[PDB]
């Protein structure tokens, strides 16, 4: 039960690992779990010469990760062949909040291009230059309306029951 | 004299219920730059008016320009290098 | 048992990595699967010379999520063989309100054809450009009215029940 | 404009980082009698001379 | 004489429920310096006044400037070394 | 090339065409319908 | 008449029919694999085909949000279906 166990976790490190050593620019790989909050650890050796970006040590965070069941890649670590530990998802800070900025510039460069591109005809090809700031609203925003037409007109109430008593006495 | 009235009432009603995107434009700031030009050979010299104009409702209607959402746009003439 | 689903485990991951080695430029697969939060990567390294888009991405994705039970899209990962994280939903802050401004790239280019299209005739193949700028309402957006006509009027009313009383004393 | 290495910038971002929540809860002013939304009514109008 | 006039309602609500961001920029404060030339073999003079108030406006423009931020700029012209 | 994913099932088919053809819209769906019925739920 | 634009590349190729003919479903594929091909890491999915008048030939997809484009393929489809009598009924 218990081997059976051990033995599978260890296998499949040696897997991810061969797997990870067929990602060009690496030598090397080692993959480490933590199963019973599921973590892993992953000791890559990169090829003298080359150096992953940061949107590309995702790529092995999130490989290692989901090749893992109940294991966020929060939780997956990643150090170089000399210290560099090129996952900071422990502090797990500004992650959420860094992506805004692509979506940002993004959105600035299209619109920086349609500029560019409805104005190089008239003026020529390099007689143009745009740049274009665009605040964004990330606040996740609700609103709820209720709205109830007025009835003090009698010539529009709708009636449902009506006790209308009248005396007089002379 | 006496006068008694109850009356119920059955009244319109409307619930709109929104979810704002997450990430939408709130306003921009376009500046713009053209280069002089103007002659196949003689001295650089000012686009007119009317062409610069021109320019300026073009750039205002690619940017999406809206006064609610407070937009700024500004395009200038000055030879480049 | 626990012998019994690994290796069929196992025989599945190969099985799949085989199928998608088949798939033109890619020249080597490997799944890895996890069914405990089910999850599933795979690291693809693709015949020289290529690069597969995100909708062809999209159809892996689907291909090694479908084929196991209770498995979403979403918790399948692609690595290149360079890094190259080509599945967007791994640092899931939102990448996918970024698909809003593609969706409205569609919108504008299918605009801009049809004014090109139906504007090249008159003054000529390429005497024309336009460029379209649009405004996109992605807001979820729900609404209950509730219409209730008018019975003030005797004529229209419509009535159930009706107690009238009438006396005098002279 | 002023060439390529002419012009030096620099940017100073303050920034807010506090987790900010917030909930608003508009009524509208039912005070005038020509747009208020009655749902009952009970009027005596009792007079003896 | 008597008047009773018990009066139930119906009233309109708004409920807006708003989290802000986490990252959002309070206030933007730039400094901007620009260099002499002005001439094809001569002494540097100075940039002249209306194009100084064009490079404004551009810097002005292109940091997003809002004065509803308190935002601050500012730009002047001193040889380089 | 079928795929089956039995404990909501479902199902995954790697199909190579012959070169030189390409199946319509409404010719994939044969497939699509053949190995979806060829399984229960 | 193909264009390129290498800095994510993308590729827009414009065919002109000859007079009283159209593409088939299974030749716009040659096309997008001959224009896919012919330059190094230029998916075929990046490259779009348009006829003499309107026509996107290869169409473009999502991976997100897949609903809201579906959309715009039924636009297409009822466009191009009003569009197609018109022509039907004004060409004689």
């Amino acid at each position: 039960q218990f081997s059976e166990q051990v033995n599978y976790q260890r296998a499949l490190e040696g897997e991810l690992a061969r797997t990870i050593e067929t990602l060009g620019p690496v030598k090397s790989a080692r993959v480490h779990l933590a199963m019973p909050s599921p973590s892993a650890s992953v000791t890559v050796t990169l090829e003298p010469g080359r150096a992953l970006d940061e949107g590309q040590i995702s790529a092995v965070v999130h490989l290692v990760s989901s090749a893992v069941a109940g294991l966020p890649p929060g939780n997956v670590t990643l150090v170089d062949q000399s210290g560099h530990l090129l996952t900071q998802s422990n502090t797990s800070g500004r992650d959420l909040n860094d992506a805004q900025l692509k979506f940002a510039n993004d959105v600035e460069s299209r619109i920086q291009r349609r500029i560019e591109a409805i104005l190089s005809p008239i003026v020529g090809n390099g007689n143009v230059h745009a740049q274009v700031t665009a605040q964004l609203d990330f606040a996740n925003k609700e609103q709820t309306e209720e709205h109830y037409s007025p009835n003090g007109d009698a010539s529009k109430a709708t009636l449902r029951s009506r006790q209308l008593n009248i005396s007089e006495q002379v | 004299t006496q006068r008694n009235e109850t009356s119920n009432y059955e009244v319109d009603r409307t619930i709109r219920h929104t979810k704002m995107n997450v990430g939408d434009i709130e306003r921009l700031s376009v500046a713009v730059v053209v280069n002089y030009k103007t002659l196949a050979d003689g001295k650089p010299l000012p686009l007119t008016a009317d062409q610069m104009k021109q320019i300026e409702d073009l750039t205002r209607e690619a940017m999406g320009f809206s006064d609610k959402r407070g937009d700024t746009l500004n395009v200038v003439n000055s030879p480049f290098s």
